[PDB]
């Protein structure tokens, strides 16, 4: 996980 | 002179000069360069090793993540010298260690535009010219070495  | 984030440094344990990006954390003995902004969009792979702290401290690597921060620095720091050694491949090492599911497509999070992804993971990806690979970034799923394939 990223993604903001 | 030198493209964005890329300054001339030298080592306070040694005194050899380098090159340093303050928005990858890239470092580099080679000179970076010899109205253009940044690409609109880009496609990144990402290698995350994930510490105690992180938002989610679980990864298909093991449910349950204890290492410190500095343990997963001294990690990443480790692949990041691999890498650049050749001893080992930057897609062969997101398979098998990073903490993040993309692990399952050799670290390949596909393209995303500004506003997509975590604030310092961005600012990273879009000052990567094609093929480059950052340092140690740090957002709060943990540590990450990101390199912009597209």
């Amino acid at each position: 996980f990223x993604w903001r | 002179k030198l493209p964005p984030g890329w300054e001339k440094r030298m080592s306070r344990s040694s005194g050899r000069v380098y090159y340093f990006n303050h928005i990858t954390n890239a470092s580099q003995w080679r000179r970076p360069s010899g109205g253009q902004g940044e690409p609109a969009r880009v496609r990144c792979s990402h290698l995350l090793v994930k510490h105690s702290q992180s938002r989610r401290p679980s990864s298909w690597r093991q449910e349950q993540i204890t290492r410190t921060q500095e343990e997963a620095l001294e990690l990443i720091n480790g692949y990041i010298q691999k890498i650049k050694s050749g001893e080992e491949d930057f897609e062969s090492l997101a398979s098998q260690f990073s903490d993040c599911s993309s692990a399952k497509a050799r670290g390949d999070l596909g393209a995303f535009s500004r506003g997509q992804m975590q604030k310092p993971f961005e600012d990273a990806s879009f000052a990567l010219r094609t093929g480059e690979m950052s340092g140690p970034v740090f957002t709060d799923s943990g540590i990450h070495i990101i390199l912009r394939t597209e």
